[PDB]
């Protein structure tokens, strides 16, 4: 209940979007920037914590 | 030299520069001084915003209150001949200027002059120092109260036959409550009789011990017949919150005054928040030199 | 407040003078320190 | 109501910088990705914590 | 919400104006979860300004928590000044090393190419790819520090809503601790060996830390006069336009 | 100067980092002092 | 709700306010943003005044110098078929773009190209970095010096029959004096022969020990026939003080290259104020992947 609450939704999508972009960027090129694997694990931590 | 530095005709110069130089310098100074003026004005506007309209931020330089008088005597001397009429004109013109503000025609209607106790009373608080209840109301002060010095019967007020009057007045201070001395065993000699708590006493005397005998009968006229100021006319709320406000007045007739001799008369008010100063000879007390030479 | 509002007309000039003098003294000392710092 | 206003301003900055980017000569794929990045930036993550 | 604007404008000018990226992502993360938090948490320890047990209950249909008067301040006036200060420290770093403001417009396409080892600057020098990237990263570090500098005045103007600072007072010890820690963290992230390999933040020269100071002072003076007209003029324009 | 103008391309980043860390440390301490000053 | 907050006709409001409100707010924002713009512009003008026009204040981020090359290979790979002509077009277009700046027609007259020693020489100082003696003069660099890779004989430059060229170039730095290694007992193997002090040596090799055998004959073309850069073209005075300045170039022909196989060739310059970096693979040295698949 507490995980899907307050504005944890804004951030859940932010996290999902971040990992989607890392997926696409990873399978497309072997040299993609990682501003997304960090941005996503961080966002997710702000929700779990 | 003399002529060339003034005007040469080859370089078309006046005083040293050409037309375009005088223009560059004039334009620069105009822009510079304009910016200076705008900056000074802005720093003065923020100052108009800092202060309040109903109350001076600092009220320590005016306490306790002074004691002024009419007439307007220069060097604190009232000298006039009982024969020559053009001798006491400068005095009467002042006395009249002061009393001309207590005319009944000015005090009319319910506002903002309400009828107050004909006998001394206590303080009256018309609320705080705000604009909530509009313009406050001040008590009415009639001329006739001052019996022999009112300019209604004997316009001259006394100066005509060797009997002058002196209308004393207490300096108006915002939020100042006058506090008279209590009935305890310690009180001056004079003040014992007629202890009207609600009245601030004023009593004149002679500066020197000798002059006592040469001074006759000091007859004080005031509200209720007492020699003081009624506490009901306080406190003062300031011009903005109490326009058309009248401060009490006390008349003093110096009957039986010795002729052809300078008399030093010192008048003094008494009270708790009243303190004199050896430097300011108008703080709480006042001195007058009278000489009815005839 | 009300009638006994005597504080509204008082200012502690004494304490102000004491502090202003302490400060003046300190500034004067610091000055001397800077002036003689080097000649020792 | 706070999330309501925050999203209001997110779609406003995006559709506007979308017409502006098209006025500058970009294609519809890159311009679409620009609308995505501006919306994600309007997310207060420390506002939750 | 004030820190938002100086966080998005760099990218907007990047795509529209074609200039090197002013604010990186790992720096926004450092401000978003570093500097901002402790101060924001401290703002809770603020005492009352007027008697709270004297006002009527808030109307639910009209007085909200976040109105347009707030957005006009954070997004409109304070955040704008903070963004301008950041773009100032940026241009300074690039002009001292060799790229003047006239040659930066139109360079992004070649600034980001990984195969152009000869980029001419305003003076004619040739810069390799990694060399120009190091400067861009140092510009991100100084941009983040500029954010902290302007946040000082923002935390002080946010301390009070109406009253003045010389009235309420800085009796909140947590806020003071927030400012001190907020500065220590930025210096730490910029001078510890190994940050340019982990977080990509290079050391700054001492003259650059002073590029955001005037903007901060200005923010403080503007908000002070703002809180002044509200007091003297109750119900006026400044109140129905900027009073949260 | 002239040919051996090698200094024109060197900067002592080491000393700068040392000082910047000393300063950061001091600011951090002062902060703690202010925070705990009162609870003792 | 939906309709009224958009437009009501009693209060004549749009979105919430009237016409005079939208005007007060628009005017305020226009004045506010105008002041903001003027302040930012003033703070940028003082910045234009701080810096110098003939010299970047900080020159620590560009030292030592890099080593770039033409052609323009993406990922540092030069792969092309000897049959299909539309395979090495992107390369030739670049090579040509680079050599097109050394055309003799451009270098003509006394200024600002003066004739310099046809054989490597020492430095040349044209004074300080000032505007006193106008625009300085730079040495002329002829195309023909590069013998088989000049685009004057075989426009393609070699790519036509499995023998490519690579024009190497040293990154231009203001006031940078190149310093070659001395003749002391410590010097690489390669550099011993032809120790032309006045020449900065450039020597290519194979990244791996295996590839050695698969790489054929590296034939360097340059000023005087040496495999380096003549010190006479230094130092560089900057664009403002030396427009129309040409930097030396060195051609490298990779004759006898094995067919159908990726070869990793690393080129490296030697000298005192030259230092490599494990992070920047273009600082002093450079890597090229060649594969002439036919
Ligand atoms: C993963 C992501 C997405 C992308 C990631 C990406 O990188 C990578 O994953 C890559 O993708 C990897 C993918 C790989 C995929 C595959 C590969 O593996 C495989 C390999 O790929 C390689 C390629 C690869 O190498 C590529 O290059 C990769 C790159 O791709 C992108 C490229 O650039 C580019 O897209 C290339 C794509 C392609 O070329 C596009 C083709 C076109 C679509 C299309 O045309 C092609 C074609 O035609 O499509 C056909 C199919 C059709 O059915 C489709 C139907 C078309 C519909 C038409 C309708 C259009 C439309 C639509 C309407 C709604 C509106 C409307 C206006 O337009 C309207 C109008 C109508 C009326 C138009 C009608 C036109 C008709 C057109 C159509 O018909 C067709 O075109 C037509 O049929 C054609 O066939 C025909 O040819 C036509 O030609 C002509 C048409 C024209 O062309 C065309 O129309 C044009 C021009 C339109 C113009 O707009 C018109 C203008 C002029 C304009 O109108 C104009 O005039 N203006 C005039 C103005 C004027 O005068 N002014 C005068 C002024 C006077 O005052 C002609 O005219 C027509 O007539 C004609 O018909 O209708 C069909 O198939 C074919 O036909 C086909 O050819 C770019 C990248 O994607 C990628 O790099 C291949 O070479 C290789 O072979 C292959 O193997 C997620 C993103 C991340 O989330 C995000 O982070 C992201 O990373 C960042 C954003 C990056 C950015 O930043 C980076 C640095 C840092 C960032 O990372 C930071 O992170 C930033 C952050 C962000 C945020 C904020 C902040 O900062 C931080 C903070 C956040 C944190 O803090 C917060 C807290 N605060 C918390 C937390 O959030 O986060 C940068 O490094 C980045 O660079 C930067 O980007
Ligand atoms: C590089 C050159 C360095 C030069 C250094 C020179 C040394 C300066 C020496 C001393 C200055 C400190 C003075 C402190 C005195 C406080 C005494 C005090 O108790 O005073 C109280 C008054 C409030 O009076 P009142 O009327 O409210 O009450 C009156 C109440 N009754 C009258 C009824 C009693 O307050 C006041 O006088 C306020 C006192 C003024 C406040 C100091 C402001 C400092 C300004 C700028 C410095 C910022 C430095 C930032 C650090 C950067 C580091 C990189
Ligand atoms: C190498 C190292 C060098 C170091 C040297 C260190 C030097 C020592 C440093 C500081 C000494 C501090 C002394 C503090 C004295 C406090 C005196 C004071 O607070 O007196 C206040 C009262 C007067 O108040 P009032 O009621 O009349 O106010 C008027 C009220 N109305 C006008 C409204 C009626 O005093 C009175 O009555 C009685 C006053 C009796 C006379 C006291 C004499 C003080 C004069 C000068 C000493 C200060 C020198 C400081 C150094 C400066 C260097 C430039
Ligand atoms: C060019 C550079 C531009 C920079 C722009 C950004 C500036 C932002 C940073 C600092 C701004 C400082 C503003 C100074 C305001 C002082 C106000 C003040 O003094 O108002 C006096 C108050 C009022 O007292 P009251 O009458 O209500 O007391 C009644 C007591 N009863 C109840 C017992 C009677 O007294 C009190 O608040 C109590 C005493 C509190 C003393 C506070 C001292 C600490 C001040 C600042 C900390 C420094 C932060 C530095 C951040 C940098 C980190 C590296
Ligand atoms: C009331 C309570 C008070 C408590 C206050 C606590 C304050 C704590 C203060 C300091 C401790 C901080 C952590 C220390 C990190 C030491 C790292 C270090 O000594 O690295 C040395 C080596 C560098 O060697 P090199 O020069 O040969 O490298 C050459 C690389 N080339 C050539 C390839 C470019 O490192 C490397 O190699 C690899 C570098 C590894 C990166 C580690 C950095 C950690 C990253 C983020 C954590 C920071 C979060 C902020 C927390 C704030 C707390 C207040
Ligand atoms: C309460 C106050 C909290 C204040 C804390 C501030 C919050 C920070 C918020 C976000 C920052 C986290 C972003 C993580 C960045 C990871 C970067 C990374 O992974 O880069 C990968 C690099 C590779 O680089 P390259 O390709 O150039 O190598 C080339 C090597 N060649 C060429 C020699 C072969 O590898 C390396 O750097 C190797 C060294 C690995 C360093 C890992 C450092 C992790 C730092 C933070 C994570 C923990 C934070 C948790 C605290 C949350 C606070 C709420
Ligand atoms: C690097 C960053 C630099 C940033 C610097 C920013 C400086 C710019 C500051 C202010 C410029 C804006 C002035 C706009 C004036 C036109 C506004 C206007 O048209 O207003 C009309 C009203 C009069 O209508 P009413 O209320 O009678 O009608 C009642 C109608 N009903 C019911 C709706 C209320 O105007 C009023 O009320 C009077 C209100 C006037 C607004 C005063 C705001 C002053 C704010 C800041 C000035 C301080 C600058 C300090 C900088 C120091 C630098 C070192
Ligand atoms: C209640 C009371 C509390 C009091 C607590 C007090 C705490 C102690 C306070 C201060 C301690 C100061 C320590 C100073 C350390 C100096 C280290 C240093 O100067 O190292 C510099 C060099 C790296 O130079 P480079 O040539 O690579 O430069 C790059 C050149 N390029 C990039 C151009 C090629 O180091 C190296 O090589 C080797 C580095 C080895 C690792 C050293 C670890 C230092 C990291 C953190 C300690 C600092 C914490 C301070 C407290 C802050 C609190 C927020
Ligand atoms: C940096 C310099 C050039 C800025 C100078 C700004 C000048 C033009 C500004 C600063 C403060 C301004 C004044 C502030 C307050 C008022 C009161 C108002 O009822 C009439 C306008 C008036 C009198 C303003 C006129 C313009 C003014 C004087
Ligand atoms: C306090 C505020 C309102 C003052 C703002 C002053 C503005 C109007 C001033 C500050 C600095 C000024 C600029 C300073 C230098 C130059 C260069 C010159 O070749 C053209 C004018 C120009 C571009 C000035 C235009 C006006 C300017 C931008």
């Amino acid at each position: 209940r507490q995980l899907f609450g307050g504005f944890s939704i804004l951030l859940w999508i932010g996290a999902i979007l971040c990992f989607l972009a890392y997926g696409i960027q990873a399978a497309t090129e072997d040299e993609p920037a990682n501003d997304n694997l960090y941005l996503g694990v961080v966002l997710s931590t702000v929700v779990i914590v | 030299g003399w002529k060339k530095f003034l005007w040469d005709s080859e370089k078309k110069e006046f005083l040293g520069r050409t037309g375009s130089s005088w223009f560059k310098i004039f334009l620069f100074y105009l822009i510079f001084y304009g910016c200076l003026a705008g900056i000074f004005i802005g720093t003065i506007q923020v100052l108009l915003l800092t202060l309040s309209d109903f109350e001076p931020k600092y009220q320590d330089r005016v306490a306790p209150p002074g004691l002024s008088h009419a007439p307007y005597a220069i060097k604190t001397e009232i000298s006039f001949s009982i024969s020559n009429p053009k001798s006491y004109e400068s005095f009467v013109k002042s006395m009249h200027k002061l009393m001309d503000l207590y005319n009944e025609s000015s005090q009319a209607g319910n506002s903002p002059f309400e009828d107050c106790s004909d006998t001394p009373a206590d303080y009256i608080k018309r609320g705080d120092l705000d604009d909530s209840q509009g313009q406050k109301k001040a008590c009415r002060f009639s001329r006739m109260w001052l019996k022999n010095c009112s300019g209604l019967d004997d316009t001259t007020y006394g100066y005509a036959e060797g009997k002058p009057c002196v209308v004393a007045k207490l300096n108006r201070i915002i939020g100042f409550y006058p506090k008279p001395l209590k009935n305890t065993t310690d009180l001056p000699e004079e003040l014992q009789a007629n202890y009207n708590q609600y009245v601030l006493p004023l009593r004149c005397a002679a500066k020197r011990e000798e002059d006592r005998e040469k001074i006759g009968s000091i007859e004080y006229f005031g509200l209720g017949g007492y020699a003081g100021f009624p506490l009901q006319y306080y406190p003062y709320y300031g011009k903005r919150l109490q326009k058309k406000y009248l401060q009490p007045l006390l008349a003093i007739q110096f009957t039986n005054l010795t002729q052809n001799m300078e008399l030093r008369i010192e008048c003094k008010v008494y009270g708790e928040n009243i303190d004199y100063s050896e430097k300011d000879r108008f703080r709480g007390r006042f001195e007058v030199k009278i000489e009815v030479k005839s | 407040e009300g009638p006994d509002n005597d504080e509204r007309f008082t200012y502690d000039y004494y304490r102000l003078r004491v502090v202003g003098l302490i400060v003046a003294a300190v500034l004067c000392v610091i000055g001397i320190i800077i002036l003689l710092a080097g000649k020792c | 109501h706070f999330i309501h206003i925050i999203t209001g301003v997110a779609v406003f900055l995006g559709v506007s910088f979308f017409i502006l980017s098209l006025i500058l000569g970009y294609s519809w794929l890159e311009a679409v990705i620009f609308l995505i990045g501006i919306i994600v930036a309007n997310v207060p993550e420390g506002l939750l914590a | 919400l004030t820190s938002n604007i100086p966080e998005i404008t760099p990218f907007l000018v990047f795509i529209i104006g074609n200039v090197p990226l002013p604010l990186g992502t790992v720096t926004i993360l450092c401000i978003d979860l570093g500097t901002d938090m402790v101060p924001a948490i401290s703002l809770a320890y603020e005492q009352a300004e007027s008697d709270i047990m004297k006002r009527q209950p808030r109307n639910p249909k009209t007085d909200k928590l976040v109105n347009e008067r707030l957005i006009s301040m954070a997004y409109g006036q304070i955040g704008m000044i903070q963004a301008l200060g950041g773009f100032f420290s940026y241009f300074v770093i690039l002009a001292e090393n060799g790229f003047l403001p006239m040659d930066l417009i139109g360079k992004r396409v070649r600034w980001d190419d990984r195969w152009i080892s000869d980029v001419e600057d305003s003076f004619g020098q040739q810069w390799t790819y990694e060399q120009r990237k190091i400067v861009e990263f140092t510009c991100h570090t100084s941009f983040f520090i500029s954010i902290v500098v302007v946040q000082w005045a923002d935390l002080i103007i946010c301390k009070t809503r109406r009253n003045s600072i010389f009235q309420q007072g800085m009796k909140n010890k947590i806020l003071i601790f927030g400012l001190f820690e907020e500065t220590a963290l930025a210096a730490f992230l910029s001078y510890c060996p190994g940050t340019d390999v982990a977080l990509r933040m290079y050391p700054l020269k001492p003259s650059w830390w002073f590029c955001a100071f005037p903007y901060s002072l200005i923010i403080f003076l503007y908000d002070e006069m703002r809180r002044f007209i509200i007091r003297r003029s109750p119900g006026g324009w400044v109140e129905q336009e900027t009073y949260y």
